[PDB]
């Protein structure tokens, strides 16, 4: 089972430096070439650079040239970008990846076969804040048949991302979490709902639980039905 | 980058069973080189096709890949729900800008038209405690994805002061849902009586309003 | 039933590692797997396949610690189904008869009247040890001309001609497989 585990993503001044880290594992690194690909918030994908980390050798998309660098430690299998002088259109999630093959040898590759799942670099000069977590009640309409909506909303954080769950991921039928939305303070708001039985309301716990890692927040909120 | 990857159209909606064609035109010819992903939204993207048109491992034989000349098309035979996504195509045959990829393909399912159910939720004390107000709005499984979502305070229309965000297409049933939010300072919520959200969709006969009275 | 498979190609980019990729089958029947065994001439021992990964689909990959020691291999799929099961023909691999590498690097080409036509050998392939001796290939042409001039140019890395230009070099080692050419570097 092939895995690829990126980190290092987080908040950092425009100008300022981050190293991302990719730590591979059930393939042969060393013939292998390791990529970086970038996705800005709503945008397409646009590939980085990559490495054939047996033998050194590297390529660069143009808009990152001078200023990132990739590199990889054979003996941990892990692939490193490191990223100087960054600008706020660096602001992304950014995979890294695996071909068969070496830069400048990519006829024999199925294409880029295996991805990480990313993290995300904020570049910015606005400050960390945790989100506050308050319940939307259920009552009549949240009641729609006999089955009714609730939910929490998570206000007034920065930056990205927030996991939201619901009885530590137990319950996970119906539930509909929303893409953030950056609100004209700068700040991000979301919400998050799940749907279920009017009948099950007196006699079933409902808690989303909210965890936001760049500020140190972790919340779980018990939504009641309201008087 | 040297070679550029064109990519038509940016966007299409189908029935689930129709076939579908996404189209990509290279800038100039690179031969074999060419592979096809998917990307469903918040997930990194999966490899469909490589090498023009070789099927990738455990991917489902209704997707499938060709070439002419320097045009490449995915092809995706008959449409299932869960196709719901955006696909991407990407050389891999320049010496020094290899791996560069289309500006994608947004894809959607038509569907039969489902009316939202409506649900409305007053803000919270704890919330108020703080000192503002947010009053959520939500629509629940509808297709299509338009509809208007007005905020009302007593009979004011309220604009730029409410966020609407939107989720991404259901693959099991091709719905979709939207929360609008509006926000007010704790002064202004109190100085008013009702809200409402007023939602007006294809699938309603006529518009439809969630409202409440501070205090009930 | 399948299904009978066939080896059809291997690369090695440097001699160092190397891959084998097949096609399959006819799986339904149910569906298929696909494996890939071999040995050595003269051993009957049959070992499968030590890394079914790193190849691509279809793959088998040879790491450094192959290469090594065991030279040649012999080869063979086996997509094994249900209401059916079935073997490929038998085939013989020499790392060395499957080299290929990346093109020959930083191609330069000066004007000294007459022509200076400069390159090095492709990264991936050592020569020290240099257990390849390595021929390369040149080509010439005006910008919007017809035809293709070629010089074979045997073994150092560099050459001379005699005549608005397009220039591209490959190399191959034999006894293995010609590189794609060098990106074309242009000249007044
Ligand atoms: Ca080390």
């Amino acid at each position: 089972e092939v895995q690829l585990v990126e980190s290092g993503g987080g908040l950092v001044q425009p100008g300022g430096s981050l190293r991302l880290s990719c730590a591979a594992s059930g393939f042969n690194f060393s013939s292998s070439s390791m990529h970086w690909v970038r996705q800005a918030p709503g945008q397409g994908l646009e590939w980085v650079a990559y490495i054939s980390p047996y033998y050194g050798s590297t390529s660069y998309a143009d808009s990152v040239k001078g200023r990132f660098t990739i590199s990889a430690d054979t003996s941990k299998n892990t692939a490193y970008l490191q990223m100087n002088s960054l600008r706020a259109e660096d602001t992304a999630v950014y995979y890294c990846a695996r071909s068969y093959g070496y830069v400048y040898w990519n006829a024999y590759s199925s294409g880029m076969d295996y991805w990480g799942q990313g993290t995300l670099v904020t570049v910015s000069s606005a400050s960390t804040k945790g989100p506050s977590v308050f319940p939307l009640a259920p009552s009549s309409k949240s009641t729609s048949g006999g089955t009714a909506a609730l939910g929490c909303l998570v206000k007034d954080y920065f930056p990205e991302p927030v996991t939201v769950s619901w009885n530590s991921g137990a319950l996970t039928s119906g539930v509909h979490t929303f893409p953030a939305v950056l609100q004209s303070s700068g700040l991000y708001s979301l919400s998050s709902v799940v749907t279920v039985p009017s009948s099950s309301l007196g006699t079933q716990t409902y808690i989303c639980n909210v965890n936001h890692k760049p500020s140190n927040t972790k919340v779980d909120k018990k939504v009641e039905p309201k008087s | 980058s040297d070679i550029q990857m064109t990519q038509s159209p940016s966007s299409l909606s189908a029935s689930v069973g129709d076939r579908v064609t996404i189209t990509c035109r290279a800038s100039q010819s690179v031969s074999s080189a060419v592979a096809w992903y998917q990307q469903k939204p918040g997930k990194a993207p999966k490899l469909l096709i490589y090498s023009a048109s070789s099927l990738y491992s455990g991917v489902p034989s209704r997707f499938s890949g060709s070439r002419s000349g320097t045009d490449f098309t995915l092809t995706i035979s008959s449409l299932q729900p869960e196709d719901f996504a955006t696909y991407y195509c990407q050389q891999y045959y320049s010496y020094y800008y290899p791996f560069t990829f289309g500006q994608g393909t947004k894809v959607e399912i038509k569907r039969t038209v489902a009316a939202p159910s409506v649900f409305i939720f007053p803000p919270s004390d704890e919330q108020l405690k703080s000192g503002t107000a947010s009053v959520v709005c939500l629509l629940n499984n509808f297709y299509p994805r338009e509809a208007k979502v007005q905020w009302k305070v007593d009979n004011a229309l309220q604009s730029g002061n409410s966020q609407e965000s939107v989720t991404e297409q259901d693959s099991k049933d091709s719905t979709y849902s939207l929360s609008s939010t509006l926000t007010l300072s704790k002064a202004d919520y109190e100085k008013h009586k009702v809200y409402a959200c007023e939602v007006t969709h294809q699938g309603l006969s006529s518009p439809v309003t969630k409202s409440f009275n501070r205090g009930e | 039933p399948p299904g009978k498979p066939e080896i059809f190609k291997c690369r090695s980019p440097n001699k160092e590692t190397f891959t084998c990729w097949w096609r399959p089958g006819t799986d339904g029947g149910l569906p298929t797997n696909y494996s890939l065994t071999y040995h050595r001439e003269g051993e009957t021992l049959m070992h499968e396949c030590p890394d079914y990964i790193t190849g691509g689909p279809n793959s088998c990959h040879f790491g450094k610690q192959y290469t090594s020691m065991w030279r040649t291999y012999i080869m063979m799929v086996n997509a094994t189904n249900q209401m059916g099961s079935s073997f490929s023909d038998e085939l013989y691999v020499d790392v060395t008869y499957i080299v290929q590498p990346d093109p020959p690097l930083e191609l330069a080409v000066e004007v000294k009247p007459y022509l200076w036509i400069k390159w090095s050998p492709p990264t991936l392939i050592d020569l020290k040890t240099g257990w390849f001796t390595l021929l390369y290939e040149i080509r010439l042409k005006p910008e919007k001309a017809a035809e293709w001039e070629i010089h074979f140019a045997g073994q150092q890395t560099e050459f001379k001609i005699l005549s608005k230009y397009l220039v591209q070099v490959r190399c191959k080692p034999d006894h293995g497989y010609w590189s794609a050419w060098s990106p074309a570097t242009f000249i007044q």
